[PDB]
């Protein structure tokens, strides 16, 4: 109260000083009980690859990825590479290919090669890529007879749209069918390197999910109910109590949403029940004092909470179950304004001295000592 | 010619380790890309469902078997394994491997129904002893 | 979740119509979708006998079918055979839990 | 309301600093002003007056405005009718599918008034007893 | 009063304005203000702090503007209710006490 | 004026919140850094076909770096879950690398 | 097999309050949800046929069939219907449904008697044989075919009706529950059916949906439809 | 006022939420309030004398 | 990625201009409300009696 009012003397009255909040006690995480590991040897190391204009998908699905082994062979999009290791999803889409040194930045969510004309990487890309430079190992002139580059067509394609037709296309003033002319060209030419193919490994991560099959290397813990806990359900972090919902979820539904843009309920990844996301109890703190000219004894009102959701046992609150750094008080009384700690309730009615709420007022009277 | 072979021991004490394997006899029908399940039937009682697996993942479990024990499919060896670890006293029963329905190719679909069409012979396990 | 009410037994005099039924809730059968009846001879695997509320698989004969309409599903068997003395089960797909609920069974006895 | 309370988002509200305290001061002033408004309207008397037990006032029937002792609310039939015609949406209570008062979980709480409905009804009863038994003299 | 449900409209408008201001403040929380997401936890779980910082600064300035707007409307309505309560106390003193 | 010799592939990786050969294994820049990072080509002083074995870096770490922290070790890093047992094998590496 | 048939002029009918499906997988209950999505406009002109004409697929098609028994046994989707691009085929063959994405090569008038739908099925890339989508002129079947980038969403409903047989697509409301979510990466611009018949086209509109205590839609209002609805 | 005559701003103003709904309800309340003011000041007779 | 960075700026400024206008109109409407209540009271107590 003194630091809020910026004074060493406090007048008589009730003062709103801080907010009562409850710490999470257990820090729990819930992942599906999987014991598999990702075979990254097939991911990083291979000898034959598909083309720059028609690449394929070696999808590593249902395999628990670890990203500390990334540098055994970078650019990263969507999620920064320090925290791909805690995300959870269902499938990993592999989108690997080969490139040229003048094409190292043209297959991207942003920046301009044959991939924009025959098979394209999306701009809304939520995966992380690996930039491997393989001239110093695979030393040769021609990469492959199936690796070819071109300059333009008459129209661009969508991401993952495949059209590898070998025909002259027209951006000029006349149609051409095997005819050279103004913007009638067939620029599809094969690679010829000088001192050597280069290779990129892409792992696209999906959205709009089923219940998740793949997680990070974090070890899941036990489920704690009816207490304020710090939870993590398949990447969904938060703090609150986990009670049973009694909600009619369909089996393909994994999350329930309230009025606001947040999650109200979540399906447990292991035991498949439905748990409410209810944040643990809080309220304003009101400090009732008769004035530092009169006394230093104060009473504390925790607004809008029960007397069971508040620190009552002041001798065991050095273990910090609450965001309140201290805990004082002797007498505990329940008021519709909140749980009042520090004032002894009497059955005698007096004129209102310090208002609290719902017909209850506080005063500093003689009972014989002052309290 | 669709037959389902089943294997697994039949007598354990409570808190013991056991596994049931279900193999395909060789028919291309009910071999690789099908939905699968296990059915438990106590002696003197009716059928009741315990296990089901949909494509690679997407496993649905009975409320009795929700976190009780897991299930696995080795697709290449046509092996359908249901682990049986530390069973409670009510699991003395005859177990059936069963294909649901539905061939599917190359992708991961989303169907809102279920079946059981072909059934194994049934293996008896005893745990209350 | 299940609410599957099924009679325990019914008279199975041969050459005579036998109608059996199971009724659940308005979430699995009342959606008019995915209710199966299974035939189980004793010491024999319970093969899929009829599906799709009336749809007959390969090998299952005629005059022996299903008449589901709404919450109640029912089989009609006109002309009971001596090989049809068995136990008949239901199975329905619910949307709230998908617990794949089964019936208690109707053990037909011939006389 | 600003941050999800499971996060270090609250470490950037210190960059603005004196703004949330200004709202808490302003809303506290509004709340004290509402309690002052109720106190100025209804606490016009320093004594709680009562009607005599024989409710005969020369043929004037006040039973529809005097409080009904047979009901636990201790209100008149008109007052009992008035509280039933207002679909009240306060949440001034400790008691915790979801209704509109699930907005409490976003940090929006409702404080209960200083004078309850029974005390306002007793002030009204004292005013009625005074103006019936004593005129303008009280 | 029983036959006319709109007789008590002056009090029901106060209740509806308070509940409607709070519900507007709740639906206003489900807005992006030009950021990529209205969820803080998503921005912290997908973006690095030099970009997550400007995204959440956009969201936090949205919530600051929303709260300042709500308190400005509450002060204006509190002035209106104070004027109505002063009129009610004046009518109590001059109609009931005399 | 802290100075050291890196490879040319990671000039721009002296920055907070970066992963790379020198970013997450040997040297880290703080998030509240005020100043500048200067890099130049040293082919007039250190143009060698073979490696300069007085200027090395580690390719692996066991614990994450602190800003302005030195970390000198001759330990052998284990990359896989299998124990290395002294002698480096599959997914067990001596972390120190050179140009 | 190609077979000769008789061409007829089309008819038109009213849509009433019919053609509303579940837009998302999130289970909302006891609310009023404002959504901006593909819907059939209310009181629109739904094209009514009795033949099997080749119709366009203008970004989502509402389909309806009123019949006594199983007559219309499936659908055909694609851009061109020769052996040049891939296409989708759905056949409700008596006791099963067969769904194929292949290259295909159809005849001019595909129909079911026997099977004369196409001639070749080279390079099959998706196949799905399962419980037939068709269920139970008393029978009414509703479907919504929505081709989003990556997915083909089919929504379905089955209803026993007793109305007048011509010009009487019945008034009332029935939400269309999701049936199947095909993961097919093909372009679809045109569709055909296999042999009443109703085809309406979806448009991006703004709807207000009423979610009850069981999560089932029981009322839908279109603001665009009328000022009162707005 | 914000975007203009035909500037496509449905991807722009819808990102800020129901804010102009608050302005519209506020200005509508102000307009109804002045009509109520004129009605209270001048319409105090039950008959036109 | 630079356009809507500037458009967000200019929309925010114009939206704040509208919020300032609506707030000052509410304050002036309260002032005119008090003046109209005084005018109605003066009409009732000066003209009608």
């Amino acid at each position: 109260t003194k630091c809020t009012l910026k004074s060493f003397t406090v007048e008589k009255g009730i003062y709103q000083t801080s907010n009562f909040r409850v710490q999470p006690t257990e820090s729990i995480v819930r992942f599906p009980n999987i014991t598999n590991l990702c075979p990254f040897d097939e991911v990083f190391n291979a000898t034959r690859f598909a083309s720059v204009y028609a690449w394929n998908r070696k999808r590593i699905s249902n395999c628990v990825a670890d990203y500390s082994v990334l540098y055994n062979l970078f650019k990263c999009y969507g999620v920064s590479p320090t925290k791909l290791n805690d995300l959870c999803f269902t499938n990993v889409y592999a989108d690997s290919f080969v490139i040229r040194g003048d094409e190292v930045r043209q297959i991207a969510p942003g920046q301009g090669n044959i991939a924009d004309y025959n098979y394209k990487l999306p701009d809304d890309f939520t995966g992380c890529v690996i930039a491997w430079n393989s001239n110093k190992l695979d030393s040769k002139v021609s990469g492959n007879y199936n690796y070819l580059y071109r300059l333009f067509r008459k129209s661009n394609l969508k991401p993952f749209e495949r059209d590898i037709s070998t025909e002259i296309y027209q951006a000029g003033n006349k149609p051409c069918n095997g005819v050279a002319g103004f913007n009638c060209y067939f620029p599809l030419r094969s690679y010829s390197f000088r001192p050597q193919p280069y290779r990129v490994v892409v792992l696209s991560f999906e959205l709009l999910h089923a219940p998740a099959t793949v997680c990070g290397p974090k070890k899941s813990t036990n489920l704690v109910k009816n207490k304020c806990v710090n939870f993590n359900f398949n990447g969904l972090k938060g703090t609150g109590v986990l009670t049973e919902s009694n909600k009619k979820f369909l089996p393909f539904q994994q999350f329930g949403r309230d009025i606001a843009d947040t999650t109200d309920a979540v399906r447990d990844p292991q035991t498949l029940e439905i748990l409410d996301i209810t944040p643990c109890s809080f309220g304003g703190v009101s400090v009732i004092t008769p004035g530092t000219n009169t006394s230093n004894q104060v009473a504390v009102l925790y607004q809008g909470v029960n007397c069971t959701e508040v620190p009552v046992a002041i001798h065991a609150d050095q273990l910090t179950p609450t965001w309140r750094v201290y805990s004082t008080g002797s007498n505990v009384f329940q008021t519709r304004a909140g749980c009042l700690i520090g004032a002894e309730y009497v059955n005698n009615s007096y004129e209102c001295d310090i208002p609290i709420g719902a017909g209850i007022c506080a005063s500093y009277q003689t009972q014989a000592s002052q309290s | 010619q669709v037959q389902l072979q089943e294997s697994g021991p039949g007598l354990v004490k409570p808190s013991e380790t056991l596994s049931l394997t279900c193999t395909v006899s060789g028919g291309s029908i009910s071999s690789r890309s099908y939905y699968w399940g296990w059915i438990r039937q106590p002696p003197g009682k009716g059928l009741e469902w315990i296990g089901s697996i949909y494509y690679s993942g997407s496993t649905y479990y009975n409320p009795s078997l929700k976190s009780r024990v897991t299930i696995s499919v080795d697709t290449s060896k046509n092996q359908f394994s249901l682990k049986m670890n530390s069973m409670t006293a009510a699991d003395t029963a005859v177990y059936y491997c069963a294909r649901l329905r539905g061939d599917e190719i190359y992708y991961e679909s989303s169907g809102y129904y279920s079946y059981f069409d072909y059934w194994g012979q049934g293996t008896l396990v005893t745990v209350s002893s | 979740q299940s609410a599957l009410t099924q009679p325990p037994s019914v008279s199975g005099a041969p050459g005579q119509r036998v109608a059996i039924s199971c009724t659940g809730s308005s979430a699995n059968i009342g959606t008019a979708d995915d209710v199966h009846w299974y035939q189980q001879l004793p010491r024999t695997a319970p093969k899929l006998l009829i599906y799709g509320n009336n749809n007959r698989p390969s090998g299952v004969p005629d005059r022996f079918s299903g008449s589901q309409s709404g919450t109640s599903a029912s089989l009609v068997i006109t002309g009971l055979q001596p090989e049809d003395e068995a136990d008949y089960f239901c199975q329905s797909y619910d949307s709230s839990l998908s617990g794949y609920v089964f019936g208690t069974g109707t053990k037909v006895t011939v006389l | 309301y600003i941050c999800g309370d499971s996060t270090e988002c609250s470490n950037l509200l210190l960059q603005y600093g004196s703004f949330c305290t200004q709202l808490k001061r302003a809303l506290t002033g509004i709340a004290v002003e509402q309690d002052k408004n109720t106190q100025e309207v209804f606490a016009q008397v320093k004594q709680i007056y009562k009607t005599p037990p024989i409710k005969y006032f020369g043929g004037f029937n006040f039973s529809q405005i005097l409080p009904d002792p047979s009901k636990p609310s201790k209100r008149s039939p008109i007052e009992d009718l008035l509280f039933n015609k207002v679909t009240l949406a306060d949440a001034g209570f400790i008691k915790q599918r979801d209704l509109i008062c699930a907005q409490k979980f976003k940090g929006l709480t409702v404080l209960p008034p200083l004078l309850t409905d029974e005390m306002i009804a007793q002030y009204t009863s004292a005013l009625l007893a005074g103006t019936i038994t004593s005129g303008w003299t009280f | 009063l029983s036959s006319t449900p709109s007789a008590l409209g002056k009090l029901q408008d106060v209740v509806n304005h308070n509940a409607q201001a709070l519900n507007t403040l709740v639906k206003q929380l489900s807005s992006k203000f030009g950021a990529i997401s209205s969820v803080l936890n998503d921005i912290f779980s997908r973006l690095d702090p030099p970009e997550a910082e400007v995204q959440i600064d956009r969201l936090i300035t949205g919530r600051l503007q929303s709260l300042q707007t709500y308190v400005t409307q509450q002060l204006i309505r509190a002035a209106e209710i104070r004027a109505s309560a002063n009129l009610a106390a004046t009518k109590m003193s001059e109609c009931v006490l005399g | 004026a802290d100075s050291f010799v890196i490879r040319g592939d990671e000039v721009r990786q002296i920055a907070p919140g970066q992963t790379g050969n020198i970013a997450d294994y040997n040297y880290k820049l703080p998030d509240d850094f005020t100043g500048c990072v200067i890099a130049w080509n040293s082919n007039k002083l250190d143009s060698k076909v073979s490696g300069n074995y007085n200027y090395l870096y580690r390719l692996f770490r066991k614990s994450n770096l602190k800003p302005f922290e030195r970390d000198i070790s001759t330990e052998i890093y284990q990359a896989g879950n299998k124990p290395c047992n002294g002698v480096a094998g599959f997914n067990c590496y001596f972390p120190l690398r050179s140009y | 097999n190609l077979t000769t048939r008789t061409q007829l002029p089309p008819a038109y009918t009213n849509s009433f309050t019919r053609g509303v499906y579940y837009p998302d997988k999130v289970f909302r209950s006891s609310v009023l949800h404002s959504t901006q999505d593909l819907f059939l406009p209310f009181f629109s002109n739904v094209t009514w046929f009795h033949d099997n004409p080749v119709l366009p697929f203008n970004d989502g098609v509402y389909f309806a069939s009123i019949e006594k028994s199983n007559i219309i046994r499936g659908w055909i989707f694609g851009t061109t219907l020769d052996s040049k691009t891939q296409s989708l085929l759905i056949v409700n063959n008596a006791t099963n449904v067969v769904i194929k994405v292949c290259e295909f090569q159809f005849c001019n008038d595909p129909f079911l008697d026997e099977f004369r739908v196409y001639s070749s099925a080279n390079n099959c890339t998706f196949e799905y044989v399962s419980q037939p989508f068709l269920m139970d002129f008393k029978n009414l079947r509703e479907f919504v075919f929505k081709n989003i980038d990556g997915y083909f969403k089919i929504y379905s409903k089955h209803t026993p009706i007793l109305v007048r047989e011509p010009e009487d697509l019945p008034q009332g409301f029935s939400a269309l529950e999701p049936l199947v979510d095909l993961p097919i990466g093909i372009n679809i611009t045109r569709f055909q059916t296999l042999l009443a018949y109703y085809v309406g086209y979806l448009q991006p509109r703004t709807f207000l949906l009423k979610y009850n205590e069981n999560g089932t839609i029981t009322d839908a209002v279109d603001c665009a439809l009328d000022p009162l609805s707005e």
